[PDB]
RNA sequence: AGUUCGGCCAUCCUACGGCGGAAACUCCUUAACUCGUUCCGAAUUAAGAAGAGAAGCGCCGUCAGGCCCCGCCAGUACUGCGAUCGGAGACGUCGUGGGAACACGGGGUGCCGAACU
RNA sequence: GGAGGCCCGCCGCGGUGCUGACGCGCAGAUCGCUCGUCGGAGCCGGGCAUGGGGGCGAAAGACUCAUCGAACCGCCUGGUAGCUGGUUGCCUCCGAAAUGUCUCCCAGGACAGCCGCCGCCCCGCAGUUGCGGCCCGUAGAGCGCUGGCCGGCGGGAGCGGGGCCUCGCCCGCCCCCCAAACUCCGAAGGGCCGCGCCGCCCCGCCGCUGGCCUGGGCGGGGCGGGCGAAUGCGGGCGGCGCGUGGGCCCCUCCUGGUAAGCAGGACGGGCGAGGCGGGACGAUCCGGACGCCGGGCCAGGGUGCGCCGCCGGGGCCCGCGGAACGGCGUCGGCCGGUCCCGACAGCAGCCGAAUCGGCCGGCCCGGAAAAUGGAGCGCGCCGGAGCCCCGGACCCGCGCCCGGCCGCCGCGCGCGGCGGGUAGGAGG
RNA sequence: AAACACAGCGUCGCGAGGGCCGCACCCGGCGCUGGCGCGACGUGAUUUCUGCCCAGUGCCACGACCGUCACCGUGAAGCGAUCCGCCGAAGCCCUGGUAAACGGCGGGAGUAACUAUGACUCUCUUAAGGUAGCCAAAUGCCUCGUCGGGCAAUUUCCGACGUGCAUGAAUGGACCAACGAGGAUCCCACUGUCCCGAGCCGCGCCUCCGCGAGCCUCCAGCCUCGGGAACGGGCGAGGGCCGG
RNA sequence: GCUGGGGCGGCGCGCCUGCUACACCGGACCGCAGGCGUCCCACGGCGGGCUCAGCGAGGACGGAGACCUCCCGCGGAGCAGAAGGGCACAAGCCCGCCCGACCCGCGCCCCCCGUGCCGGCGCGGGCCGCGAAAGCGGGGCCUACCGAUCCUUCGCCGCCCCGGCCGCGGGCGCGGAGGUGGCAGAAAAGUUACCACAGGGAUAACUGGCUUGUGGCCGCCGAGCGCCCGCAGCGACGCGGCUUUUUGAUCCUUCGAUGUCGGCUCUUCCUACCGUCCGCGCGCACCGGCGCGGAAGCGUCGGAUUGUUCACCCGUUCAAGGGAUCGUGAGCUGGGUUUAGACCGUCGUGAGACAGGUUAGUUUUACCCUACUGGCCCCGGGGCCAGAGCACGGCGGGCCAGUACGA
């Protein structure tokens, strides 16, 4: 007793149901694989800038 | 059969040009790349370090990550009903900048300047947006035809 | 006989397969000799061309290659003369046919090789013949002769060429009463204009 | 004009003839020193200044091979969309869009940049 | 004289054959003929013994109260079942999947996809064209590379056959034909990205980077300018949960197979889950996708009569599924000859104008065969009621338009748009 | 029934403090027995016979203790739990016996004064290479083997033949008088088995008086062709048909 | 476990190259041609130097090849093993020094549910190798070469043994090794002809349907045969069709059952015609034969052996082929096939097996609807006719005549 084996006949009206979905707005800003060197500098240049340190007092 | 190894179905795509071969030339080391640029993904055939997946050969993307010696891109994939971002490490063998904004730069300049001209003389602005080709127009043409006719078989 | 009827492998429904290191195992064609006649004669003897045409896309077997090459050559040797005509065979056999040979029925039925066959076009010419004047009285019926061992339509034609050149008849005399022809065994071809003098 | 260092990598390559050197480059001379050759000062390292355009190099030529541009090939081959159009089929046709290749003919045969003489 | 697991044969004890009767029986195993045995390892009655994975067996897995390859009674027990059957009022709003991965998985599931309901937020969108940048090696083409393959003609250093000669191997040119696992070339077709903020000046921070007063990144302050393709149109996010996981057909493109209403794949559509008209007749073909009605217009298909609806004009003309191959059936062509200087058919005489050969096309004829009597739907028609073409009409699917009413969703609260549905979900 | 039993034949174990079996325990059976006995197996009257193989598996050694193989015991070390040695019953291993134990029992070449065959030679090879017999058998694939008998004519039957797919010696071989509701072939006699059917008797059936059920059941009950889940009563098109 | 039924066979059951695949990506088959479960302290890292295969010519104990020299040499060589890519002052060959074939911690790509596993890549620190230096180096140029929880074993640094302390011992946090190839990973041999259970036309065996390779029948062509003479009769090498009376292929309908071979009996139908009828042809004197067209009315038989269909033989008035659910089991029969008893041979340790042989083995129900055969539901005597049915074929003898014809 043999079945189908494969088939993509629907798939991609199923795909556009409800349109292509697009990544989110913060996916494009992400720390995620960046280079260390260049992070740490940002982080230090920022905290010693007066008018955009959030340091207290 | 069917195997997917890596760098299965790429006896075509992955092979050099015809007669042009051997090594790359050096403006490829050092031309200087910024973050947030267009590049597009080509991938060089004698260079194994660094290489692309043959999916991401022809695709642009944009610069997120300067590295000593590899740049990040991050590409749109498309995955069944929807669209991921992946982020990959490419060698500079295989990246070329891309000229897919140069047209919208031009024309914003093209603006400005039209812009401060007619402005200094006074002179009305013209229109500064683009028209898809519009019908043609009234005009006058002289006749000195030749009478076209059918062959034989 | 020993073998299935033609109707069985009639049309182009394959891919060509030819003889290789992937095929192996491939016996031997029927037709072993294509230039029959004459086939040392200058170009200046056998002035007159004919065309058996073919007016169907399909697969011709060897063995009727084979009938109809001894057919035509036979009529036309025995009614004037095995020197006045040169005869050409313009298709080959080089696609492979397979049979799966009838336990296990559509199971693993790949198939093994059985003979060749060759794939024609329509308009393309399957034989040629050049001769004289003495035997262009017979060479239409050698031809016709010849047309009822292949399967289809066919045509028989008169070339507007001289012989098996490329040249049109006016065309090849006003260049060779001005000097322009380089001969060879069987063809001719214009002078050259290119490279070094001496 | 030359040399050093480069960019693009044959319109720059290959073969065969010819022309030229003041300066430059080159070929050239020597083996104490330095370093060197599975053996060899051939190569390479060091030290020179009697010779030379004979090569390399720069330029010219060839019904030259190659490489490059234009035409023709040809709206042909092939093809997207529509057709109760023809045909037993194999295949073809019409409407509306896109459009080659080989072959052949004509012409061409390195520029660009920074420093010194 | 009278022995014998001797012989014929009655009652008894058995149970051969008719494969007889009966087979809703007289009967949950009987009846009739025929048959085996009949002093013996014979037959019959009562009492007693052996008990369930046990007994008993001259052995057939036989018998053990109509029950035996493991009895019967009650209870554990309403034992388990991915498997078969069934599962009870109405209306309204939405509405699928038959696919991917894993699974002692393949008649089942989990996760993802498709869908419903419940929301929440306020941040421009697109299964489209145009313009600009980049990517691919398929059709075709070809033989330069990797392979394959017919011959012709020239040169001979070297080598062989044969008679310093004559053909061969080698070198050159020319030439026939080729490739899913060949490519110097290369479409149609596809894919990805972009199409508003810009320009000038100055200032601050860095623990990164540079020979430096270099860079890069992140911010602040002033000046000028401005909304720079078309078309359409509001967008985005979360929670919970169901069904489905056997599919099939059409178009175009493919693979295995002699082929198949065969088996396996691909873009788009359909049936499933789509009413209505037509195709005589059909889940899928041609049109058209549905609240209840009145009127009008008309798609697809047709207009002798059954059976709603037709005429006019030009041409052809013996209607089975069907091939190679034949035809002097008729009509229409193309290319060649001969001909009043007399052709063709019956050199000259007789006549007195067309004729001869080849290659085609349209509609026909032959090739053309099966089993109950029968199907161009039937009856029939046939200078048509057949075939091709041109023109003007007609018939009818509430499909489309106009008007009335019902419900749902919206709304400048005046009105506007819309209405199919299996499995499944929700409201009254 | 050709199956089982059977007389006969053969093998094996046991001398009582034993053997075989029952059985939860306590206790039992053979056994009121004692080798001319009891128990366990195979073959299956008579006649004539019963060949070779102990490599495999099985069984047996009042054979041997080689190696291995337990607890216990004992020695050393340790704070102790422990650990390391020695010691070494049966069994296996080792050495022998056993086929009326289970079972097994060969290939290729050459060769004699016509041909043909092969008494004979060579060669590989086993634990041993199927002996006496028997056979197209209830056992032979090819096969309806070849020859003979019997018939007008025989895939059946009988007699021979034999490199026998895959016969064979108490897993018994060969033969056999008497016996058999056993399987098979032929001859005489006899006949409705048949050519080829005919006539008759009784009971049922059938009609009547009395009595009086079961099964089954979507609805219904005439055909041909088409299409369709590919063989329709219903659907499309035709042809027929009072009702009971 | 998969599986064009299951079994036997095979392993697309974990991975890799090229093709199938129709120019982004993806894409099936027990599709095609193949590969992997390894090998190497150098066959690894780095630096320097060099250029390979080979053509041509020359050197000669020396030859088709040893070794030497020059020339030109786009790779035609080599780089561990499949295939496809890549590579020339190199990624190849030779030489020198070395061990980055290291330690700590993160991220990404491929397959993909955007989970794991194998493999790769990019980084931040530590310590190193080579090189003048810039630089390069986390193995063998790239695409394959491998493995969870629980348990065991090993290694660094520490923590716990809960009334305390000390010494042994146990446990715990991090990382390796011991293995699951059916590779997301149970610990597992047969047989049932004494047999079951739940289901399945999701799936075989018998009818029917599509197909026609195979079987059967028929055309076209004309190399030849036929004393000579292609076609009286034949006809090679080839090519085109038809049929469903053979056998295959497939799996659409039917497993809450359509009684599965042959014979006997009985009816009807086909034609692709064997005898008889009517024509024509012959290499037709007569007799007898052979070929073609129309034609399906009648005929196509009795026996021996076999269950047989078939086959084979004897005989005769000399003896075609088929269909109808492979017509016909509430018509029969029961020889065969195909339950349960029993035997032989071969196979198996055995229970048992055998498209090998042999013998013995219950064949149930019509009263219902229709169809069919007859019969009824009264009406005078004698006739006619629509419609329906339908029935004379074959073989001899005598005369013609021992004639025509023929030696
Ligand atoms: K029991
Ligand atoms: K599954
Ligand atoms: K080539
Ligand atoms: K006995
Ligand atoms: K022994
Ligand atoms: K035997
Ligand atoms: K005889
Ligand atoms: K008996
Ligand atoms: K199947
Ligand atoms: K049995
Ligand atoms: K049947
Ligand atoms: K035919
Ligand atoms: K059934
Ligand atoms: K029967
Ligand atoms: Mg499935
Ligand atoms: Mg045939
Ligand atoms: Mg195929
Ligand atoms: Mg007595
Ligand atoms: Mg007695
Ligand atoms: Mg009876
Ligand atoms: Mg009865
Ligand atoms: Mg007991
Ligand atoms: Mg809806
Ligand atoms: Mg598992
Ligand atoms: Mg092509
Ligand atoms: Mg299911
Ligand atoms: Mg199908
Ligand atoms: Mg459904
Ligand atoms: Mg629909
Ligand atoms: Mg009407
Ligand atoms: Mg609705
Ligand atoms: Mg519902
Ligand atoms: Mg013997
Ligand atoms: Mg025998
Ligand atoms: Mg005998
Ligand atoms: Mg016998
Ligand atoms: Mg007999
Ligand atoms: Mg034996
Ligand atoms: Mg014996
Ligand atoms: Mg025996
Ligand atoms: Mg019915
Ligand atoms: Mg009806
Ligand atoms: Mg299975
Ligand atoms: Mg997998
Ligand atoms: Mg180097
Ligand atoms: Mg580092
Ligand atoms: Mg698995
Ligand atoms: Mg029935
Ligand atoms: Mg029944
Ligand atoms: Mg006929
Ligand atoms: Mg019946
Ligand atoms: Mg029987
Ligand atoms: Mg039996
Ligand atoms: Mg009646
Ligand atoms: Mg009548
Ligand atoms: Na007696
Ligand atoms: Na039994
Ligand atoms: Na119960
Ligand atoms: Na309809
Ligand atoms: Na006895
Ligand atoms: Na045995
Ligand atoms: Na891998
Ligand atoms: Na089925
Ligand atoms: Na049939
Ligand atoms: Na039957
Ligand atoms: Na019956
Ligand atoms: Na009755």
């Amino acid at each position: 007793a043999k079945l189908k084996n494969h088939t993509s006949k629907n798939q991609n009206r199923k795909d556009h149901r409800n349109g292509i979905k697009k990544p989110k707005k913060s996916a494009y800003t992400s720390h995620k694989g960046m280079c260390p060197k260049y992070l740490r500098n940002l982080r230090r240049s920022r905290a010693n800038d007066p008018r955009q340190s959030l340091r207290p007092n | 059969t069917h195997s997917q190894g890596y760098r299965c179905k790429t006896r075509y795509c992955f092979a050099r040009k015809f007669r042009r071969h051997g090594m790359a030339n050096l403006t490829t080391y050092n031309r200087v790349y910024k973050l947030g640029q267009y590049v597009n993904i080509k991938v060089n055939g004698a260079y194994h370090k660094g290489m692309p997946h043959r999916y991401y050969n022809g695709r642009t993307g944009t610069i997120f990550n300067i590295g000593p010696r590899a740049l990040g891109v991050q590409i749109q994939k498309r995955v069944r009903g929807r669209i991921m971002l992946k982020r990959i490490n490419v060698r500079l063998e295989h990246v070329h900048p891309s000229d897919c904004r140069k047209n919208h730069l031009e024309r914003v300049a093209a603006n400005d300047a039209a812009r401060r001209l007619a402005k200094e003389t006074g002179q009305p602005v013209p229109c500064l947006k683009r028209q898809n080709a519009l019908p043609r127009a009234a005009h006058v043409v002289s006749i000195a035809s030749a009478i076209d006719i059918t062959p034989l078989k | 006989m020993g073998r299935r009827p033609a109707r069985c492998y009639r049309y182009q429904k394959n891919k060509p397969y030819p003889k290789s290191r992937f095929c192996r195992g491939v016996p031997d064609p029927k037709i072993r000799y294509f230039d029959l006649g004459n086939r040392r004669a200058k170009v200046n003897d056998f002035p007159y061309c004919f065309h058996l045409l073919s007016g169907e896309k399909e697969q011709v077997s060897s063995e009727a290659l084979e009938a109809c090459r001894i057919a035509c050559n036979k009529y036309i040797a025995k009614k004037a003369g095995k020197d006045s005509f040169h005869l050409r065979i313009r298709v080959h056999p080089f696609h492979v046919i397979r049979i799966n040979k009838m336990q296990t029925g559509m199971r693993g039925a790949w198939g093994k090789p059985q003979g060749t066959v060759a794939r024609v076009s329509i308009g393309q010419p399957l034989l040629s013949v050049r001769c004289r004047a003495s035997a262009k009285d017979y060479v239409k019926d050698a031809l016709r002769r010849a047309k009822f061992k292949i399967p289809g339509r066919q045509a028989i034609v008169e070339s507007r060429n001289w012989g098996f050149t490329e040249f049109t008849k006016e065309e090849y005399e006003d260049l060779r009463e001005r000097g322009e022809l380089q001969y060879d065994g069987n063809n001719a071809h214009r002078i050259s204009r290119k490279g070094p003098l001496n």
